[PDB]
């Protein structure tokens, strides 16, 4: 009943031992002018607590003379007869089996590093991806600008063809190529400004997709990352747990942590 | 020998990192042109003119439209086709800006480097759209920073229903101002800034021997030049008016003037005058008791003489121009299918995600889990089998959720994710509501881009997550359909959901025998029940509910009634997948009691998504909720904007209408909202707020769009300091900092405006000399100002504020608010501890300005200024005698008092907040003995995501140094009484927070919205419940926070 394996016997830990465990999952707990025990369950990922002379039980049906006797019955057994909305029923509570004490506690540090090294590695990149996110969106709306500009002398090359082909035809003996030279100069300035334009928009895109390329690379690498931090943290959670099983030592831990 | 001669192969240093160099994260904004942060002082600018020639002066980077459209014109006299161009006055400018929109340039008078320009050219043109008035949507673009046309091409119904049905909101707000005009709209403007409370706390009142104070109106004759004092000595409790007719009595007694003959001369003059505060444009403007004004009541703690001056009504009226509001340019089914009538359960297909980013080396297999919502989940989570692993992953499957679509809730939203595979792990996730703003279900196919898991975030669906899909296109797409029942499935009115509810009841009325399972339903309760319940209620929100109390709860839901304060509780009680249930909830909350804001809060975060509930909410912040107290939780509110499903909601309705009721929340309101416009997933949410906000505040745009121009002229400024001129002396630095500060570009934008800190405070001349980038590596500024008041000299001729690009502000806004708060809470409950919560405000993606603090220095400082100069240990001492050489006579006992009682307030914030841990460079002590925290770092304890674990950590660890000053310089001071009741501070401001601890929590919980990695989710506000104790009876607290505080003081502390 103190061992118990699931029995542990406060609010916040218990949901950080309960983090990321699957539909099923469960441990109890201990005001005790409130009630005595607490079944903290995770039926479909999310907490669900249920409050427990003599007979310990959920209400009215107490006959199970024990806190071992009522929780060994619903392992078996959902917990729908007792209570409408629950159609749900892992009593979840390696390290190379280490005895050693302070060769397990090297590993916590050694894990730990690993850890920290990798949470770094994970958070740079993540900086990298939302930079890239905006560096990316940045030349869009820039390639929208161009792609603008780019009408407006587009426009300006035509405008002028308008009114200039208006100014060659109408007198044309009047200052024959002394108006129509200085008239195709500003002309053919005109269009090889659009051509450069159109070839620093170019330039632009070919830069988009190197960018959104490394985008996708920093995604691809942190999925990769973020499986093992899981596991690296995980090991980490357990490593811990079971060296403040047997010496209290919460003080000594934080050396080499 | 040191390493085992083990070599690290792959560690290279020819530049291998920003650990070397470790500041300064935040990136980038190119600024005055495309791909440049600050155009060439000389600069060539293609002109386009309507005859088809360009061109091409040289400009100065600074000069004016004006005189570039003047130039131009003489220089098309020597290109050709002159004769085809009108008179220079018959056309305007126009070119693509940065935001890439084409602009048209009216304001000529603006410069060329303030135009955003792109590519440096211009077009000319004849003024197209006659409403030159109407395209001044520039001016709120601007404001917003993102172009008003932007929302006009957008699709989307909600977003123009949001756009068109909001102005209802604005046009209430505008009759609201010019109603009894001019003077409420000197209301508007310049709202009275007061307390909430007219009673005041005991240890004020024993300032002003028996409510008195001696106050001083000042007054101009002719020309402006000379004033006088008038040195009155009224009443605490009495009125403005009161106080602006003695004044004048005192003005006018006179040799020549019989009592009768003064009388006459008070009446006549007495209310053509109101009152200011010398020195910033604060007024006194409704009958409220003068120590209700903060500035009073600031004047008694600080031991000053309000310095008011008399001013004339009409010269006030002068300033106030007119709000000239205008509408703008924007001006189912045959009754559809009842959710009701739906006979079926939920399914949902799934399809096909098309850009998932995984190695197929280190990912065996993926899948898509699935789940419905309502902040909690409603039936057992589903996903779809492991299907075509990571190269083109597709399911063509039809999920099955357990639950009838009747049962659906209002509020219900599907939340998904692609994940990994016990190798589980998230690779995307995106949320949908299950309705959409016209209670309408979903059907059919929908296309979902997806958001990328954050830091804290391990688990594997995310439904606190914002709902709708991200506007990144180039992410995860997870295309999907949902069911179809040959007609739009509507949400039930009310009407039939009020039907369905009494008959709900009359049914349990005559269900009979036993009921076994009693749980969800007697007429007298019993008396230990009826004690179970206000028990429960007092429980705060973080002290999760269990299924017997829940049953429990729901069953005594009518004499819940009773105790208002129990509604979160009943609530998240509620089986939402029962609509018999839900139904009846709804009938409830329809006319259940109104009840505290600081209660009704809670009810606004994501554990309360339902419509009916927070719209309840909202009815008790109409009712309670005082324009003081909503600035004060103002970040809060805008924050948990982001829970809402839709635009259009009653929260907006209410914080809009409150910021065009009155302008100094309008000012935070605007500048939080801007702050967060950077973060895609509120742009657009915030945007259609801010432009409704920016069309109807009146003349206040055109003071935002100068702090806005000015922020933006320093973001530049700054990000130029903070690439390419780092690697640089400060002198070199500081040479450029000042010549550009120079530039009459920089000399227009940075000056005549006012305060984001504080719009109440102008901002005048730069004061260059005392302008200057500090030490620290993110090159923040220290910008100075003249205060251009008339009375500049009676209360600061020098204003001066910290910004500061490069770092997230947004979490020190937070902890200085929290801090602001338990002050408030611990003062105005009788009992004195002087925090100082400094102003800080982020104004956007981490750039900022911090209050400076005149007169304080870290530590650190005193201690090298009281060093000795052979250089071997710093003094303990030194702090106290760099004290005592300030403070000397009776003073001195008095800044030990100070220094004591702040202390005292700052250890018990620090610890409960568990903040960054302190040391010398980051505390600091002013000149007068007060004691402050800067610097906050990670609040509530953030760098336990490394290792951690009931760590209860006490951040301020009162050394030697603190603990002489506390004790006059005694000698194992730990002893003295001069301790015993600092102690005795400690342990009573550590309950008050402890009694409030319910505000704290949801305070935290409403900030959960905002993307803080300290804020990601409950269980990182869970802290506070282990460091207040609120497991515990408060005997233990007691006990627990001495116990706490004893073991890292190796101190006394019983
Ligand atoms: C309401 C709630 C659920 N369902 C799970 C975890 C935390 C909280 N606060």
């Amino acid at each position: 009943l103190q061992d118990a394996e699931w029995y542990w016997g406060s609010r916040e830990e218990v949901n950080e031992k309960l983090r990321d465990t699957a539909d099923g999952t469960f441990l109890v707990r201990d005001t005790k002018m409130h009630g005595d025990y607490t079944l903290t369950l995770r039926k479909g990922g999310n907490n669900k607590l249920i409050k427990i002379d003599g007979k310990y039980g959920f209400s009215d049906p107490l006959t199970f003379s024990s806190v071992v006797e009522l929780i060994n019955h619903y392992r078996n057994e959902s917990l729908a007869q007792y209570n409408p909305k629950l159609d749900v029923k892992y009593p979840v509570s390696q390290v190379v089996k280490e005895d050693n004490i302070e060769a397990v506690g090297k590993k916590l540090h050694e894990y730990n590093t690993q850890f920290q090294e990798k949470s770094r590695e994970y958070d740079r990149l993540y900086e990298e991806y939302t930079r890239t996110s905006q560096e990316i969106q940045m030349k869009r709306t820039a390639i929208e600008a161009f792609n603008e500009t780019i009408k407006i002398f587009e426009e300006q090359c035509q405008t002028q063809e308008r009114y200039s082909k208006e100014y060659i035809e109408k007198f044309k003996r009047e200052g024959n190529e002394k108006e129509i030279q200085r008239i195709m100069h500003n002309y053919d300035k005109l269009k090889s400004r659009i051509s450069e334009i159109i070839d620093s928009r170019r330039r632009l895109e070919e830069d988009l997709k190197k960018q959104a390329a490394e985008y996708r690379e920093i995604d691809k690498r942190m999925n990769s990352i973020k499986p093992d931090l899981i596991q690296l943290r995980k090991t980490r959670d357990q490593y811990l747990m079971w060296l403040t099983q047997k010496g209290v030592r919460q003080k000594k831990l934080n050396e080499w942590l | 020998s040191y390493y085992h001669h083990h070599h690290h192969h792959d560690y290279d240093i020819p530049t291998t990192f920003q650990g070397a160099m470790g500041s300064m994260p935040p990136r980038p904004s190119s600024g005055e042109l495309w791909g440049i942060h600050l155009m060439p002082p000389r600069i060539l600018v293609e002109c386009l003119l309507p005859n088809g020639m360009i061109v091409t002066l040289e400009c100065l980077r600074e000069a004016t439209l004006i005189t570039i459209k003047h130039e131009l014109f003489k220089e098309a006299r020597k290109y050709p086709l002159h004769q085809l161009l009108q008179d220079e006055s018959s056309y305007i400018f126009v070119s693509v800006t940065q935001e890439a929109e084409r602009e048209e340039f009216f304001d000529e008078t603006r410069r060329l480097c303030d135009l955003r320009l792109f590519q440096p050219f211009l077009k000319v043109i004849e003024p197209v759209g006659n409403r030159e008035e109407k395209i001044l949507n520039r001016e709120i673009g601007f404001a917003i920073g993102m172009p008003v046309c932007e929302f006009d091409m957008v699709k989307d119904p909600e977003v123009q229903d949001f756009r068109r049905n909001i102005l209802n909101v604005c046009k209430e707000a505008v009759d609201l101002r010019d109603l009894n005009s001019p003077h409420s709209r000197a209301m508007y403007v310049y709202p009275p800034n007061v307390e909430s409370s007219p009673e005041l706390p005991k240890h004020i009142y024993n300032k002003l021997d028996k409510g008195q104070i001696i106050v001083v109106i000042w007054v101009i004759v002719s020309p402006n030049n000379d004033k006088q004092k008038y040195t009155l000595k009224i009443n605490h409790d009495c009125v403005p008016e009161q106080v602006i007719a003695e004044a004048i009595r005192k003005k006018t007694r006179s040799m020549l003037l019989s009592s009768e003959q003064l009388k006459l001369c008070v009446l006549e003059y007495q209310g053509k005058y109101i009152l200011k505060v010398c020195g910033c444009d604060e007024y006194f403007l409704e009958k409220y008791p003068l120590s209700q004004y903060k500035y009073i009541r600031s004047c008694i703690m600080l031991g000053r003489m309000p310095n008011l001056m008399l001013m004339a009504k009409e010269s006030l009226y002068s300033q106030l121009p007119m709000d000239c509001f205008t509408m703008p340019s924007y001006s189912g089914e045959t009754s559809t299918k009842s959710l009701w009538v739906i006979n079926s359960a939920l399914r949902i297909k799934i399809l096909c995600a098309t850009y998932v980013n995984v190695n197929i080396r280190d990912i065996d297999k993926i899948y898509v889990r699935t789940g419905i919502y309502h902040g909690g989940e409603p039936l057992c989570d589903n996903v779809n089998t492991q299907r075509v692993p990571c190269s083109n992953p597709r399911w063509n499957e039809w999920l099955n959720y357990d639950i009838y679509i009747p049962d659906l809730p209002r509020a219900a939203r599907l939340c998904l994710s692609i994940c990994s595979v016990e190798e589980h792990c998230p690779l995307a996730w995106g949320n949908i509501n299950l309705f959409d703003y016209t209670d309408t279900l979903v059907s059919g196919k929908m296309a979902l881009n997806l958001w990328p898991v954050p830091h804290g975030l391990e688990d594997l669906l995310n439904p606190i997550g914002v709902t709708g899909s991200n506007p990144n296109k180039e992410t995860p797409c997870l295309e999907l359909e949902f069911d179809w029942f040959s007609s739009v499935v509507k949400f039930p009115d009310m009407s039939v959901i009020e039907e369905h509810a009494n008959w709900s009841v009359s049914r349990e009325a005559g269900f009979s025998y036993s009921h076994a399972g009693l749980s969800n339903r007697d007429n007298e309760l019993r008396e230990n029940d009826k004690e179970q319940l206000k028990a429960i209620s007092t429980r705060d929100p973080l002290s999760e509910i269990t299924e017997q109390e829940k049953d429990f709860l729901w069953s005594h839901r009518h004499y819940c009634v009773t105790i208002p304060e129990i509604l979160p509780k009943l609530l998240l009680s509620v089986k939402w997948n029962s609509r018999d249930e839900v139904a009846q909830m709804y009938c409830l909350v329809k006319d259940w009691p109104p009840i505290k804001p600081e209660q009704a809060m809670e009810l606004l975060d994501c554990n309360y998504p339902d419509p009916m509930v927070r719209g309840f909410a909202v009815r008790c912040l109409e009712k309670y909720l005082t324009d003081d107290k909503l600035s004060q939780y103002l970040i809060q509110l805008v924050q948990v904007l982001k829970y809402e499903q839709y635009l259009d909601n009653l929260l907006v309705r209410f914080l809009l209408k409150k910021a065009l009721t009155n302008q100094r929340i309008g000012h935070f309101f605007f500048w939080h909202l801007k702050s967060e416009m950077h973060n895609k997933t509120v742009s657009q949410r915030f945007g259609l707020l801010l432009e409704s906000y920016c069309r109807a505040c009146g003349m206040y745009l055109k003071h935002l769009n100068r702090q806005v121009e000015a922020m933006e002229k320093l973001i530049n400024l700054t990000d130029i300091l903070k690439q390419e001129k780092k690697d640089e002396t400060q002198k070199v630095q500081m040479k450029f900092l000042v010549e550009q500060m120079r530039r009459p570009d920089f000399m227009d934008a940075l000056q005549g405006f006012l305060s984001p800190l504080n719009p109440a405070h102008q901002l005048g001349n730069l004061r260059l000399e005392e302008c200057r980038i500090m030490s620290s590596a993110k090159r923040p500024l220290w910008l100075n100002w003249e205060n251009p008041d008339i009375m500049s000299e009676l209360l600061f001729q020098n204003n001066e504020i910290i910004f500061k690009n490069g770092d997230d502000l947004r979490q020190d806004m937070l902890t200085l608010q929290i801090i602001r708060i338990m002050e408030n809470i611990w003062q105005n409950q009788g009992l004195d501890l002087r925090m100082l919560p400094y102003g800080c405000l982020s104004i956007g993606d981490c750039v900022g300005l911090i209050e400076v603090v005149r007169n304080s220095h870290t530590i650190m400082q005193i201690q090298c200024k009281g060093g000795l100069k052979g250089a071997l240990q710093f003094n303990s001492h030194t702090l106290h005698q760099w004290l005592k050489d300030k403070n000397k006579g009776e003073i001195y006992d008095a800044a030990i008092d100070l220094f004591t009682r702040s202390c005292a307030g700052y250890c018990v914030a620090t610890f409960i907040l568990g903040i960054g841990d302190r040391h010398n460079s980051n505390i600091m002590v002013k000149d007068d003995g007060q004691l402050f925290h800067i610097d906050f770092g990670h609040f509530l304890d953030h760098k336990k995501k490394k290792f951690g674990y009931k760590r209860e950590r006490v951040p301020f660890v009162l050394t030697q140094d603190f603990l002489i000053v506390i004790s006059k310089g005694a000698q194992e001071c730990t002893k003295t009484r001069e301790f015993e009741r600092f102690q005795e501070m400690c342990y009573k401001a550590y309950l008050a927070i402890r009694q409030h601890a319910n505000l704290f929590i949801n305070l935290f919980s409403m900030m959960l919205g905002s993307g803080m990695p300290e804020l990601q989710s409950f269980d990182d506000i869970a802290y506070i419940r282990k460091t207040l104790a609120l497991d515990k009876t408060e005997q233990e607290a007691l006990e627990y926070f001495m116990k706490q505080m004893n073991d890292a003081h190796h101190g006394g502390w019983t």
